[PDB]
RNA sequence: GAAAUUGUUGAAAGGGAAGGGCAUUUGAUCAGACAUGGUGUUUUGUA
RNA sequence: GAAUACUGCCAGCUGGGACUGAGGACUGCGACGUAAGUCAAGGAUGCUGGCAUAAUGGUUAUAUGCCGCCCGUCUUGAAAC
RNA sequence: CCCUGAAAAUGGAUGGCGCUCAAGCGUGUUACCUAUACUCUACCGUCAGGGUUGAUAUGAUGCCCUGACGAGUAGGCAGGCGUGGAGGUCAGUGACGAAGCCUAGACCGUAAGGUCGGGUCGAACGGCCUCUAGUGCAGAUCUUGGUGGUAGUAGCAAAUA
RNA sequence: UUGGCGGAAAGGCCUUGGGUGCUUGCUGGCGAAUUGCAAUGUCAUUUUGCGUGGGGAUAAAUCAUUUGUAUACGACUUAGA
């Protein structure tokens, strides 16, 4: 067809933070479509990929991926907490990111 | 001397590990996976394609087929955590899937010397595929539009919420 | 969900719209706000004129040129209210603010596009009926904006052209609705009705 | 080293405003340039492709005198001399080409994808 | 935080393993620490503690 | 070829540097504790440099081990090298910096015969 | 033949200082493990 | 004559998610079993894939998010005009 | 509750933007955010309580088991790192290159520090057990010596040319 | 390709005619495997350079000299085949 998307779009909002101290080890993700923790409970444990590009070709590609997963819900509005192998570079606040449907329970 | 000595040397004998208590009970699959279910492949080379599930294998994998005449997916095994069990059900009674096992799919592992600088199929595999898919498509021809459904790919459109969608 | 969101600023409250839009930019949504002369501020016109005069008094004593700049256009008043809510002195704030452009009227890039509203910042949905409000264009031309009438003339011309568009669109959609109704009650129509479409 | 010197129109060639005419420095530098051209023709160079490839100036040891200031004080009056060196070379052709081999590492999935593309197209 | 009712990390204040470097005294305290550990008689513990003592705590008899 | 060990973890892989060693050239970056009465580093304010303490100490099963898994032992000649004959899987030899090349070839030959790992088998070598 | 301080070359950043801490992107640069004993001799210098 | 709400209990069942795997022959307390034995019972094992190299990682420069006032001294109190 | 009463000097502060059935005031119910605090786990150290001379191989100040604890100026104590020189030892290193110096190269230690590779260089130096002291610097309007910014700046204008 | 309309930042919208390709509106035939149980598994647009081969066009500014409607110096205003 014309669409081939097998993931859900999301936005990298910020790190986990207090009013004046942030914590880069936990990122905050807005998954689009979900507006409550009860709907966000479907997406727990799903893999997340941040997909970006670079000028230098490394192993056949100019596209590099950072992997992570959803761990828990955050707040009352469907924001989730996500942890990555290496933390997200904080210039990606507001950048798009992919939530895959695996590991599936359905 | 440059360094004097250590007064005691540590022993070089490696100890044995303790006797473990982790036996292997078999995998308890989720309830939506019954044989004959149409699955959607979430990842892999054939991602977004709808296949039919036949047999639960020994290494917790699912035996699936396209059929190969419909969408070009051969006889294959997939992971149960990388599929979506749709509610669409066909009957796979009349297919002899006990031939396939974990030794049926062997990669014939490659040596470190054989490096592909720049750049085939088992005849047993191809007539096994031809035996099973002609038994599947006879069950496919009963209810309408299943051949078209299995040939078409799955993809998420704008406005599709997977937490609200029923498959 | 959208590449660019075009917001019709008419009938909106300035602070509530700015707090919606600033969070949208910080999340990464591109926003363009049109018809900035029709924003509303709650309160009397005399109260908001006194507020702007209190703001207008404030300037650097030894050199007025480096003081706070008192911008007079309604779009720049909205930009001031929004820059107050974005942390504009950082690179993240600058990158957010470059996803925004605010206009008086609807310019020709956006007069053929779709305008949306924000229902949690609409005056008729937020204020109690009876409370007094202002129009940002009237306040801005009271404090020194020079282009209130040329925007009105351009908006009159644009509305005439848009009504000429809408008459043809309404005639076409009535033809399409007539054909859909006559091509309903067939077998595919009843099967789609059973399946929910 | 240009703070509080005068401004001039002849810096428009170099996009500056502050420029001067250091006659003694020009005399010493052009004497060294003449000597280097003489060394080049003695060595047997082309004498038409020469450009000044290297030049540097750094500080020699100072030469000190005395200055007499009010209320009977002494201060220094020091000359800051120079060490100058320069190298003229012939302007040659393009330098080099034929960079590194850049051996590639591909996974089995990448190799299967490239083989699939090569099969699926011509 | 703990509301401590005592001084944390304090030594017991009783001298063990005597401060002398006499090798025969160290052999004697090795023998008597074996005896005090395993013979379950109070005499061995008493003489083991008396072996640690300094000179002014060992007056002549 | 080393003895099996747990995963080596460094609690603080960054070097502890003296406060204002970046600021002044007279202040070397060898660690000194701030004994000042108003020192923000001594008072442990947020956003300042961290100080060495006993909590950063390495695991006793992991301490003094190279990433290869051995402990470095400095050697000067063949008789010093021969002390690691029965302890090859725990210690690795390192030739001292002041050994000549014609002795270094002898030590490398004897270590290769005895199966001993040398951590610097490239010093003063000519090619 | 050190440092302060300086010249040239190279790399990098720079909207009213610079420098630092935690974390990661990007660029540059770099260490370690990769044999192992092994059924085995498909073997040459026959062990 | 019932139901339901509210509160409380179950040595009732069951689904999803995250972090951790310390220890290293055996010894103990137990459970299921007539027994042999088995086990979730004094701390993780089983199966599989890719790569085997700057890919992970270390160092360093830069960028970004948040934080970070100049040290020493006297002083009740120092970033101190 | 709101309003009058209610006047100060650079321009100005519910923290700012702004907010009017509030994003104000009174009150109630839930959900949610996060401290170096609490719970569980790992690791480091300290303290305490114990086990273990049996043969083989070492270290009994050793090895092992268990539990609790960890802020700190003035100050006290303990264990260590480094320097000049001395007794002993390694029949130590070295003109096939000692010492020193440079090195956004590598390794070890929580740290003081130690080790290696490369460059430069040219004649002595080191590990361990002990002994000894003119033994560790950022400051003292410290001492001696050297060098900056200021800065190609102030200026080089009395006595007729 | 024909005809319009659009100046707020028009740079886009509509329309006439023919060509050409596809059509999943409906019914068929062949292909796909081996990427081995996943690895973004690579499909976008931004700027520049260098080659082709096809058009298009053949300037000024500054220094120096000069002016004094200007001027500390720069700058400004003039003149000069
Ligand atoms: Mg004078
Ligand atoms: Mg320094």
């Amino acid at each position: 067809a014309e669409s081939h998307r097998l993931y859900v779009k999301g936005k990298h909002l910020s790190y986990q933070r207090s009013k004046r101290v942030n914590n880069p080890n936990v990122s905050l993700i807005k998954i689009e479509g979900v507006a409550t923790p009860q709907d966000a409970q479907f997406y727990l444990g799903k893999r997340i990929a941040y997909v970006y590009r670079a000028s230098k070709e490394v192993r056949g590609s100019k596209i590099r991926v950072m992997w992570g997963k959803v761990t828990r819900t955050h707040g009352n509005s469907g924001v989730v907490r996500a942890t990555f192998r290496n933390n997200l570079p904080a210039k990606t606040f507001g950048a798009s990111v992919r939530i895959f449907l695996y590991p599936s329970n359905i | 001397t440059a360094q004097q000595a250590p007064k005691w040397y540590p022993s070089e004998d490696v100890a044995a590990p303790k006797k473990t208590r982790k036996a292997v009970r078999p995998q308890k699959l989720r309830a939506s996976l019954v044989p004959g279910t149409v699955l959607i492949l979430l990842a892999g080379r054939f991602r977004g394609k709808r296949v039919v599930y036949l047999k639960h294998l020994e290494d917790n994998t699912l035996l699936v087929t396209g059929p190969f005449k419909v969408n070009g997916v051969p006889l294959r095994r997939v992971n149960a955590r990388y599929v979506i069990a749709t509610s669409t059900k066909v009957s796979v009674e009349g297919v002899n899937v006990e031939k396939f096992n974990v030794e049926y799919f062997a990669k014939e592992k490659l040596t470190k010397k054989e490096k592909k600088e720049a750049n085939e199929i088992k005849t047993e595999r191809v007539e096994d595929q031809k035996v099973v898919d002609k038994a599947l498509l006879a069950e496919i021809k009963k209810t309408p539009l299943l051949k078209q459904y299995l040939s078409a790919s799955f993809s998420l459109k704008n406005g599709d919420k997977p937490h609200l969608l029923k498959f | 969900v959208e590449p660019v969101v075009v917001i019709d600023g008419k009938g909106h409250l300035v602070g509530r719209l700015a707090s919606v839009v600033a969070k949208q930019l910080l999340n990464g949504q591109k926003i363009v706000v049109v018809r900035a002369e029709e924003l509303n501020i709650s309160g009397e016109f005399f109260r908001n004129k006194l507020k702007y005069h209190d703001f207008l008094r404030k300037a650097t004593a030894f050199n007025k040129t480096r003081g706070p700049f008192h911008f007079r256009a309604p779009s720049r008043i909205f930009y001031k209210a929004l820059r107050g809510m974005v942390s504009h002195k950082t690179a993240r704030g600058k990158a957010a603010l470059e996803r925004l452009k605010v206009f008086e009227g609807i310019p020709p890039p956006y007069d053929k596009k779709k305008r949306v509203v924000v229902p949690q910042a609409l005056r008729v949905l937020r204020l109690k009926p009876g409370r007094k409000y202002t129009t940002l264009g009237k306040l801005s031309t009271s404090v020194g904006w020079k282009y209130e009438d040329v925007v009105a003339k351009l908006e009159a011309k644009r509305k005439v052209s848009s009504a000429e568009y809408y008459a043809k669109k309404r005639a076409f959609t009535k033809k399409v609705a007539s054909a859909n109704a006559t091509a309903a009650e067939s077998d595919v129509a009843k099967q789609l009705a059973a399946l929910g479409y | 080293f240009n703070s509080s010197i005068g401004r001039t129109a002849q810096g428009k060639e170099f996009g500056v405003t502050k420029a001067r005419w250091p006659a003694k420095s020009v005399k010493f530098v052009q004497g060294l340039l003449q000597n280097a051209a003489a060394n080049a023709e003695a060595k047997g160079l082309d004498a038409t492709k020469l450009y000044v490839s290297h030049i540097q100036v750094n500080q020699a040891p100072k030469q000190r005198r005395r200055t007499y200031r009010a209320h009977g004080r002494i201060n220094k009056y020091e000359s800051s001399p120079s060490h100058i060196e320069l190298v003229v070379t012939e302007k040659e052709e393009a330098v080099a080409k034929a960079a590194e081999k850049k051996v590639v590492r591909l996974t089995s999935r990448q190799r299967g994808r490239i083989a699939a593309q090569k099969r699926i197209a011509a | 935080g703990i509301d401590h009712t005592s001084k944390q990390h304090k030594r017991s204040g009783h001298r063990t393993a005597p401060k002398s470097d006499n090798v025969y005294l160290k052999l004697l305290v090795k023998l008597y620490t074996f005896l005090a550990r395993r013979t379950d008689a109070p005499f061995n513990k008493v003489v083991l503690k008396a072996l640690f003592l300094s000179k002014i705590n060992r007056p002549p008899v | 070829a080393s003895l099996p060990h747990p995963k080596i973890v460094k609690k603080h892989t960054k070097k502890f540097k003296r406060h204002h060693s970046d600021r002044y050239h007279r202040v070397a970056e060898n660690w000194r504790k701030q004994k000042g009465i108003d020192s923000v580093v001594r008072r442990r304010f947020r956003g300042n440099i961290s100080q060495p303490k006993i909590g950063y100490g390495s695991n006793k099963k992991t301490k003094f081990l190279s990433p290869s898994g051995h402990k470095t032992f400095l050697v000067a000649n063949v008789k010093d090298l021969e002390t690691l004959t029965m302890h090859t899987k725990t210690y690795a030899a390192e030739i001292a910096h002041n050994i000549s090349a014609k002795n270094r070839v002898v030590i490398l030959a004897r270590a290769k015969a005895l199966g001993i790992k040398v951590t610097n088998p490239k010093g003063r070598l000519a090619l």
